[PDB]
């Protein structure tokens, strides 16, 4: 649904630029945030 | 010797019965089936009466054999090619 | 018969009949003018 | 009166869209098989009940037709193996769950 | 219509006729099919039409009397011929092999023997070409040869 | 030398086993394999093939909720295009936008 | 005890009678097996699905090989909800 | 589900037995239906190495039909070995030897060129005409719908659908039909 | 009296697929409504057992369930035996309802909670390429690192 999403203005590739693959994956259980990821 | 005759439903005979020459009557057609003289394993010559080879005028050691069995360009041998066997 | 790749009618009794999937020219006077569409 | 799929095989599938829009709720109950649809379960004066053992022995051949005829095979399946594959066999799996 | 009755006396008599249906949804077409909206959508299986189109014993009915206009004329002869060899026109029969799209007569095919290569390979009919230009429905065009 | 290309050959299977087991549940909800995922993709649902199949042999009946969700928003579609005005967009084909 | 079946850890012989037992205590009318399901049944390798009735209330379902086992798979499927240590409960909180 | 490991298993990697018609159904579109299911291509559990295909049942394949004019084009060839052991046949002639003889081919080539082909074919049943032997018919479960929709000859239309389709031109009074 | 623009019933007049009508959105609506207060008093009550969720983490998608186990490609800066939430779901459900996120679900109506129990390295990997006539041939061994998470607990809230 590549077409679809630049429709959209979401990317192409559901990893471009969404908050699926730019928000943290995870954080400590107590809530402190986790340190940012490499990518 | 058992053997199994085609019979129409007309002609059904009790079994155990015992059946005599009378049968069959003088001027009359019939087919008869049996096993052959077996002859064991044979050659083309008696098994398929290939023509063989001349005996003289300089032949090596073939006057009874088979020529060629098969063509270049086929990379085997036709099956059901007449070769020797049991005849 | 004459196999053609093209038929002409020769005659004006010459008729062009499609049969068995080939066309044909059939004259009843002149049976020369027979061809057979190939 | 308009649903997605025929409501009447595995569950009742009920679609909703929260109120913000950000969400999709489902709502997916089994359907039960009615007992209607179902089906009822079906069903020497002098000697012993002697215990009909026969086990006749099949030689190799009509033995593997049988077998092939019972469960819808080939032959291949039954003829044996060498000692080379039976040995290669692990005997101890792995096992998870 | 009109009927010969033969007993020697020889007559014609005129028979009940049906009329055309009372509002066509588009008076200004200039053929039956072009006036009742079906340019592109009848098929072989549409006997109702193809029986109004056809004689009682299965022959076509000519142009200048159906009105209809040489491309529909030819549509509906293909469609009739199909029709004959499917077997849909059971009681139009003139004086076992289930068929049913059947471009050519059966009795005039020869047996392709010879396939060609996949690049020049002899493909079979089905349908018609003259049908070619229906109504879809569908994102795949009909396929004619197989 | 095989044990590195097998590397890549195995996620393709991997990626054709999932595809042809989804085929497969979707036919059994009568949907069909494009038009669940392409439907999906729309809903804005981004569950790769892997977990799609996961549902389908593990959650059945989650899996015909899915199927259901990408059949209703085929016919919003169908039902936009053949209206190709300015109707209201549809109750599953809104889109929720992120900035 | 995390990953195993309630009859996987405690072995039991009749669970038809434990079932009518425990319908009888809580006063439910006795359970009627019936056929849900069948494929196969000539063959060798047939497929019976035997569902519980109460009351024309459909209370456990059960598949086996044959009418008898899947009848008391069945009766072990309803045990496992009266029970409920059933497969879908919700899980130990640590 | 809570069922035993066992029957559970069971269960999931059961057999079914689904039934499918000839009469007046393409060949083609009928073997690839009966493959999917051969193969077991219609089960998510499906894998070609889980032995996880079904028995198919097609009946009257004697009243399949062919469109188009593959009934006297599609040859089916053969070569018995022996020199000259080339035979080709059309469809037709097939047929009329042998009233199975098309579907399972159709079948046949349709199915995967493996070793588990022939175990498919073996579960694979045919029949050419209504009768079905009574342990199939107790085994059997779901009669498939049929493929093409069998066009319903003009006799058997109604005089309600009849008189509702309208009539499409006026002949004229005086033409002899 | 034949609308302008009436055809014939034909076999191919009409598209073959069969009338769908969708419902109105009002009553839709109001149906939405109702549908997602029932769901929410069922999790406010505690009508569920035994969830699972798909989340998304280390580029991957898994399918995880309360009292699990998943293999993480990559080591991920925690001690061993450390709890951590994990939050991009991009499913929750269970018997009878399942919620669907768009992509994602909020943090507010579920928690995903596991537990780092084992950072260790993958068994050694080949790496063998080989062109012949050439001479030509290298190898290599790699072993990625790797980490063993626990998924300990599945929660919802009432929050729809
Ligand atoms: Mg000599
Ligand atoms: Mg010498
Ligand atoms: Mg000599
Ligand atoms: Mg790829
Ligand atoms: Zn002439
Ligand atoms: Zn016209």
């Amino acid at each position: 649904g590549g077409q679809w999403r630049l429709q959209q203005g979401l990317a192409a590739n559901p990893s471009g630029y969404g908050p699926l693959t730019e928000l943290p994956d995870w954080s400590y259980a107590d809530g402190r945030p986790a340190p940012p990821m490499k990518g | 010797t058992v053997k199994i005759f085609n019979i129409t439903d007309n002609a059904a005979i009790k079994p155990g019965t015992p059946l005599y020459a009378a049968h069959f009557r003088p001027g009359q057609y019939v087919d008869v089936t049996a096993k052959t003289i077996g002859k064991g394993f044979q050659g083309v010559m008696k098994r398929w009466g290939f023509k063989g080879q001349p005996a003289t005028h300089g032949q090596t050691k073939t006057h009874r054999r088979p020529g060629a069995v098969a063509t270049g360009d086929i990379g085997r041998v036709w099956p059901g090619t007449k070769m020797p066997g049991k005849m | 018969f004459k196999n053609k790749t093209v038929l002409k009618k020769r005659c004006k009794d010459c008729y062009l009949v499609k049969r068995r999937g080939r066309w044909y020219v059939y004259c009843k006077t002149h049976p020369r003018h027979k061809q057979r569409q190939m | 009166t308009y649903s997605p799929l025929p409501d009447d095989y595995n569950c009742n599938v009920e679609l909703a869209l929260t109120s913000d829009g950000r969400t999709i709720v489902c709502y997916h109950p089994s359907v039960d098989i009615p007992y209607e649809h179902t089906k009822p379960i079906p069903r020497d004066q002098v000697l012993k009940t002697r215990l009909e053992e026969k086990v006749e022995h099949l030689e190799e051949g009509p033995m593997i037709e049988q077998l092939s005829k019972m469960f819808f095979t080939t032959k291949h399946r039954w003829y044996p193996h060498g000692r080379y594959h039976r040995c290669r066999k692990n005997l101890n799996p792995p096992k998870d769950r | 219509f009109r009927e010969v009755v033969e007993t020697t006396i020889i007559e014609g008599r005129i028979t009940a006729t049906p009329k055309e249906s009372p509002n066509p949804p588009n008076p200004s077409g200039q053929c039956p099919i072009c006036r009742w909206n079906l340019k592109h959508k009848y098929n072989y299986d549409d006997v109702l039409l193809l029986s109004q189109f056809i004689r009682p014993h299965g022959g076509m009915l000519p142009r200048k009397i159906t009105g209809l206009c040489q491309e529909e004329h030819r549509k509906i002869e293909e469609c009739v011929k199909m029709a004959h060899r499917a077997g849909l026109l059971p009681n139009h029969r003139p004086r076992q092999l289930n068929r049913y799209l059947t471009r050519w007569a059966p009795g005039s095919v020869k047996p392709i023997y010879k396939k060609g290569p996949r690049w020049n390979r002899v493909r079979m009919p089905v349908g018609s070409p003259l049908l070619r230009d229906n109504v879809c429905y569908s994102r795949t065009p009909w396929k004619l040869y197989h | 030398v095989k044990c590195t290309k097998a590397r890549y050959l195995k996620k393709k299977n991997m990626r054709t086993l999932w595809i042809n087991r989804i085929t497969a549940a979707s036919q059994e909800h009568g949907l069909k394999y494009p038009a669940l995922i392409g439907n999906l993709v729309k809903c804005q649902v981004e569950l790769n093939r892997k977990v799609l199949a996961d549902l389908a042999i593990y959650e059945p009946k989650t899996f015909k909720s899915l199927a259901a969700l990408a059949s209703r928003r085929r016919h919003e579609g169908f039902a936009a295009a053949l209206g190709d005005g300015k109707e209201p967009e549809g109750i599953f084909s809104r889109v929720v936008q992120y900035h | 005890m995390t990953g195993k079946e309630l009859f996987e850890m405690w072995k039991i012989i009749n669970p038809m009678g434990l079932l009518v037992e425990e319908l009888k205590k809580r006063n439910v009318s006795a359970p009627e097996s019936r056929l849900t399901r069948q494929s196969g049944g000539t063959t060798a390798l047939p497929l019976y699905f035997v569902g519980l009735y109460c009351d024309k209330k459909l209370i456990a379902e059960g598949p086996g090989e044959t009418v008898l086992v899947a009848e008391e798979e069945a009766a072990r499927v309803a045990l496992r909800k009266l029970y409920g240590f059933t497969e879908n409960r919700r899980p130990w909180n640590y | 589900s809570s069922f035993s490991r066992a029957p559970q298993q069971w269960a999931t990697f059961a057999r079914i037995w689904y039934l499918l018609d000839g009469k007046m159904q393409p060949p083609g579109k009928l073997a690839a239906m009966a493959s999917i299911r051969l193969q077991g291509l219609h089960k998510p559990v499906y894998h070609a190495l889980s032995d996880c295909g079904d028995h198919v049942v097609i009946m009257n394949t004697r009243h399949i039909a062919f469109s188009g004019n593959k009934w006297e084009q599609k040859v089916y060839s053969s070569h018995t070995g022996y020199p000259g052991g080339f035979r080709q046949v059309t469809a037709a002639q097939l047929h009329l030897r042998d009233p199975v003889a098309i579907v399972k081919l159709a079948i046949y080539g349709m199915l995967p060129k493996n070793l588990h082909r022939r175990t498919m074919m073996e579960r694979l049943h045919l029949f050419p005409d209504e009768y079905i032997p009574e342990d199939i018919l107790k085994n059997l479960v779901e009669e498939l719908p049929q493929p093409r929709k069998i066009p319903k000859r003009l006799d058997e239309y109604t005089q309600e659908e009849i008189d509702a389709f309208p009539r499409l031109w006026t002949p004229p009074e005086d033409y002899r039909l | 009296s034949y609308l302008p623009g009436y055809v014939p019933k034909t076999s191919l007049s009409s598209p073959p697929w069969p009338e769908v009508v969708l419902p109105d959105p009002v009553e839709e609506t109001r149906h939405h409504a109702e549908v997602v207060k029932k769901v929410n008093e069922m999790i406010v009550t505690g009508q569920y057992g035994r969830l699972f969720a798909v989340v998304h983490f280390a580029s991957r998608q898994w399918k995880v369930t309360s009292e699990d186990l998943i293999l993480i490609g990559n080591e991920l800066d925690l001690a061993c035996g450390e709890r951590i939430r994990l939050e991009k779901v991009l499913l929750v459900g269970a018997d009878n309802f399942t919620l669907l996120g768009k992509p994602l679900l909020g943090k507010d109506l579920v928690r995903v909670e596991a537990t780092v129990i084992e950072k260790t390295e993958s068994w050694p990997r080949i790496i063998m390429r080989f062109r012949k006539r050439k001479n030509f041939k290298k190898k290599r061994i790699v072993t990625t690192p790797q980490t063993v998470l626990r998924i300990n607990s599945i929660e919802i809230a009432p929050c729809l």
